[PDB]
DNA sequence: CCTCCCCTAC
DNA sequence: AATGATAGGGGAGG
């Protein structure tokens, strides 16, 4: 649910930005 | 009290005992409940027929009527030993009100489907040539309507009313009743409504179905009255001049058909109607709308955004584009057949010098009679419900709601009238030639407006996105405070380089 | 409860209906703390009463009169009311046991 | 003054031609008719009353192109008229399986019209072919545009317009509107009695328009030729000459030569609309006075000047304004808004 | 890279 | 049996 749900539209959003959500996501 | 211009509206609900979780399928169980609701506002008359009911299958023991009658003690309740009678009573009813609209919520596998096939498979019985105001398949009917088709009345399925009206996630009865009128509905499973249905003690049970079901059918008033459904369908079919089935069953060209053929009936003209095979054999459509890819960033500026007020149908009115003005493409001009669209024709001998000067081509390439020589029909059409829409607008309780309902019904025929063109399937009357005319210069239009835009030395301001009608431009570092004088002064400069019927509006901003 | 119906004095047992509806501080109390709580003053007021019935799994009949006022009274609780039936469906209340 | 019906539904459907429905016709005046269409209407009176009302004299047409040639005497059009509709009712009756009782095609006129799929200035020519049953309407103008009836293909004129819009337009009607009406006929007993409705339903208002408008003497029709057919309040039948929602239309022929190169809303809807809003309550709105280019100037406007210069070049044979058209008066052909009065059978009376 | 499906913008 | 165009994007599955 978290990575198929969260990361592809946070990243759409944020990658913009110049982070990557992944990352934030993996030290969890 | 005053005259009656409305239509009466009833609805009905059908509680049918399940046998284990099991849907209940309209042959093998049967109706018990035929809970009714009448609107007591749009309803005349004033007779006693209280605007409610209940109809209870009840064999006959001798205290299940009396139980029940105690437990409601506020609408009368109808006892009968067989649902054949029950279904009569029913017909009786429906004959006696006789009712402009019988409605409900999801009446396909329910209330009135339900009600239709118990009676059409078991009793076989037309209940549908009973209930209509006559004595004596749809697959589109079914598709996105009400698929009954009754005589005299008209037939609403609610839940696609309000499917094409609001737009949130799921539809059942208690979403709905949430999101419109913030009420909170229980939902019990058809297993637990047989359970209380079936107990004969426990008068507190026999209450909660009845209450259940009553909120049920009386919440479905109170939702086509809030969206106000039935009032603005009817100013709708007032307007355009279409009967009240055609407002929700038919498509978008009915209204533009039928708009057309009211205007060119008084001017003595006579459309043409091409078939399938010639609208299928014309030209395609070449012309595309002009969107721009937007620069991938977040703007920390304020970002004012332009658009457009029905640019469309304004470039039909400043630029007189009709079926009656087009004189062909200014290319291959023959004197013996020429194309335009699903028709040939021939143009007279001296015509284009007669006309050398009232004339503007298109950017397509087609040759469009100025205003000067033949005012276009469409011209009149729109600049007549674009007046009268601004002259509600700023004239803008009862008033109001008409207004309002006036307002939306113009707005959808003015989008739908451009839509009548470029159809190149499933068109009854298409020209390809105007609609490419039509989006090749609101291309241009926009191109001449980005160019005055960033033209400009003052506004050091750039576009950054664009759609059909939308102009996204970008103020660097330009305190918000200021950016709607910028704004303004940008949307004035660039309708101030159009026709009449064309202009810009700033209507936001986005820091 | 339907055998009550004539000009002449009788007796049933039978459990005592009431409306109890909640306090506004609870409804308040309870709608803070549940995330998610309709409008419950709502099912309250949609209704919009006084009056007592009494249930022995087989109807209610309404306890007019005097005697049943005078006394405060819980759902569920069972009775002995003799009455006498006067002009309807309601009941009369002489003795409570 | 008038009796007020609103148009909640409509129907039709063919019934056998009574006194009060058209029998023959102009071309084929010998030949009689099997079968006419009827319209439904399902009303309520402004005082609440349902009231089930049948259309009479009401038919669909359709038009095509005139193949003989404008200089008629008057006589000639009359004969091709009588051959066309002799070659479609043929036709039909070989291709859908003595000539005589008419079943698909009614009658065959010659009427005045301005093409609206193009740019045309000049009065042209056409056929008012109407037909009896207006479901296969869609059928015969695909049968006639395909080349099956006659040896050439022939465009097809008014063919994708259903029957009840033709019917709504001609006689300046809108959806739930009222059906402004002086004079109608009356069915089998008014005030039915299916249940008990006769008593319920009448009040004073409804007592007061049936005295008004019903006379019980030569207004009622006979039980036996029209009984009722409605499970509803009282039942009327109307002609079209009663239907006075008409006459109300504002009819231009601006179009048939250059009277606007020469020295209100179009939509009586909108017109309805904004009495209305006047009623309820002045209005304005200044405009913004605009520059544009002096011939808003674009990328190719050069090739399509040059282009137009050469087709200019190309088709010409000085013209003028005034003697471009040619002065064939086309008096005595019928405009098409003063061609659906005919065939309107009678002001019978066979009470 | 391909079609299929969802469905929002204009 | 009826249906107004066109343009973008993401997601699953193979
Ligand atoms: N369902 C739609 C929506 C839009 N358009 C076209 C017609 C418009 O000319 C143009 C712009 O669409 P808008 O959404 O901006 O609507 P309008 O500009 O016509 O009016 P308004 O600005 O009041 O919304 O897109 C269309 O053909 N079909
Ligand atoms: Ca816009």
């Amino acid at each position: 649910y978290i990575n198929k749900i969260l990361i592809p539209p946070l990243d759409r959003l944020f990658n913009l930005i110049g982070i990557n959500v992944g990352n934030w996501a993996q030290e969890i | 009290s005053s005259v009656h211009d409305s239509l009466t509206h009833l609805t009905l609900e059908i509680h049918a005992n399940t046998r284990s979780d099991k849907i209940p399928d309209p042959a093998i169980d049967e109706v018990s409940m035929i809970i009714w609701c009448l609107e007591e506002e749009t309803f005349p008359l004033d007779l006693d027929i209280a605007y409610e009911g209940i109809m209870i299958v009840h064999k006959a023991d001798s205290t299940f009527p009396t139980k029940i009658q105690h437990c409601i003690n506020e609408i009368p309740v109808m006892f009968y030993e067989s649902e054949f009678e029950m279904f009569e009573a029913l017909t009786d009813l429906v004959l006696l009100l006789d009712p402009d609209i019988l409605s409900g919520f999801e009446i396909h596998n329910f209330s009135w489907g339900y009600i239709i096939e118990r009676c059409q498979k078991i009793h076989q019985f037309d209940i549908v040539r009973e209930l209509a105001r006559v004595k004596c398949s749809d697959t589109w009917g079914y598709a996105h309507s009400s698929g009954i088709m009754i005589t005299g009345r008209h037939m609403i399925n609610i839940w696609r009313a309000l499917r094409s009206d609001v737009n949130l996630t799921q539809y059942t009865i208690e979403s709905a009743a949430f999101n419109i009128l913030h009420k909170r509905l229980p939902h019990f499973s058809f297993e637990s409504l047989t359970n209380m249905w079936n107990a004969k003690k426990s008068t507190t049970e026999l209450k909660t179905v009845l209450n259940y079901w009553l909120s049920r059918a009386q919440i479905n008033i109170q939702l086509l009255r809030k969206q106000d459904y039935i009032a603005r369908n009817i100013e709708q079919a007032r307007l355009i001049g279409i009967d009240f089935h055609s407002v929700y069953y038919r498509g978008s060209q009915f209204k533009v058909e039928s708009f057309l053929i009211r205007i060119c009936k008084s001017e003595s003209f006579i459309l043409l109607s091409p078939g399938k095979k010639d609208v299928r054999k014309q030209k395609a459509l070449e012309c595309v709308p002009l969107v721009m890819e937007p620069e991938s960033a977040f703007y920390k500026s304020p970002l004012i955004v332009l658009d457009f007020q029905s640019l469309y149908p304004s470039i039909m009115i400043g630029y007189n584009y009709c079926y009656s003005t087009m004189i062909g493409r200014v290319r291959e001009i023959n004197l013996t057949e020429n194309n335009l669209g699903v028709s040939k024709f021939s143009l007279p001998r001296n015509i284009l010098a007669l006309l050398k000067n009232d004339v503007t081509i298109a950017p397509n390439g087609v040759v469009y009679a100025k205003t000067s020589v033949r005012k276009s029909t469409l011209s009149k059409m729109l600049t007549d419900i674009l007046d009268v829409r601004v002259m509600i607008k700023k004239t803008m309780t009862t008033l109001k709601r008409l207004l309002n309902n006036k307002q939306l019904a113009l707005k959808l025929l003015a989008n739908v009238t451009y839509g009548y063109t470029s159809a190149s399937f499933s068109g009854r009357m298409p020209c390809s030639d105007l609609a490419d005319s039509i989006v090749q210069t609101g291309r241009e239009t926009l191109e001449k407006a980005i160019d005055i835009i960033e033209k400009d030395e003052t506004w050091n301001a750039k576009v950054v996105y664009g759609d059909t009608d939308s102009l996204f431009v970008y103020l660097p570092g330009k305190t918000a405070i200021e950016a709607f004088s910028i704004g303004h002064a940008m949307a004035e400069r660039v309708t101030q380089n159009n026709p009449k019927p064309i202009f810009l509006k700033f209507e936001k901003v986005y820091h | 409860v339907l055998d009550i119906q004539g000009n002449q004095p009788c007796w049933c047992v039978g459990s005592i209906y009431c409306e109890m509806k909640y306090k506004p501080n609870v409804l308040d109390e309870v709608i803070n703390d549940t995330y998610g709580a309709p409008d419950l003053t709502k099912s309250y007021t949609d209704k919009e009463s006084d009056e007592i019935m009494l249930e022995d799994e087989s109807g209610r009949v309404l306890l007019v009169g005097d005697f049943i006022r005078s006394t405060p009274f819980i759902t569920g609780v069972v009775v002995g009311i003799l009455g006498m039936e006067a002009e309807a469906g309601t009941f009369q209340v002489l003795d409570i046991c | 003054d008038y009796f007020r019906i609103q148009l909640n539904n409509q129907d039709y459907y063919m019934s056998k031609p009574t006194f009060l429905d058209p029998s023959h016709g102009e071309s084929l005046p010998l030949n009689q008719f099997s079968q006419v269409p009827n319209i439904r209407v399902f009303g309520a009176l402004p005082t609440g009353h349902q009231v089930l009302c049948h259309v009479h004299g009401i038919l669909p047409y359709m038009f095509i192109k005139y193949d003989g040639q404008i200089t008629d005497t008057s006589t000639l059009r009359h004969q091709r008229c009588a051959q066309v509709h002799k070659t479609l009712e043929v036709k039909i009756r070989a291709s859908f399986k003595k000539l005589g009782n008419l079943n698909f095609v009614a009658d065959v006129s010659v009427v005045k019209g301005i093409p609206f799929y193009g740019y045309h200035v000049g009065w042209n020519l056409f056929y008012k072919i109407s037909l009896l049953n207006p479901s296969c309407l869609s059928r015969i103008s695909e049968l006639i545009r395909d080349g099956k009836i006659f040896g050439k293909k022939f465009e097809i004129y008014e063919s994708h317009i259903p029957y009840l819009l033709q019917w709504t337009a001609d006689f300046n009607l809108f959806g739930c509107s009222w059906i402004n009406v002086d004079r109608c006929y009356f069915r089998s007993p008014v005030l039915n009695s299916i249940l008990d409705i006769d008593k319920l339903t009448i009040n004073d208002d409804l007592q007061l328009l049936l005295d008004r408008f019903c006379d019980f003497k030569c207004n009622v029709l006979s039980r036996r030729d029209f009984p009722r057919v409605g499970n509803g309040l009282i039942e009327i039948d109307i002609l079209p000459q009663f239907i006075k929602n008409r006459e109300k239309l504002q009819h231009r022929d601006i179009h048939h030569d250059f009277l606007e190169k020469l020295g209100k809303p179009y939509v009586s809807s909108a017109r309805d609309m904004i009495n209305e809003l006047t009623m309820q309550r002045e209005y304005k709105e200044p405009p913004e006075t605009k520059r544009h280019v002096s011939g808003h100037q674009w990328q190719s406007s050069g090739e399509f000047e040059a282009f137009y210069k050469k087709a200019q070049h190309k088709t010409s044979t000085i013209p003028n304004f005034e003697n471009f058209i040619d002065k064939q008066k086309f008096s005595a052909i019928n405009t098409p808004y003063e061609a659906l009065p005919q065939l309107w059978p009678r002001l019978p009376q066979i009470e």
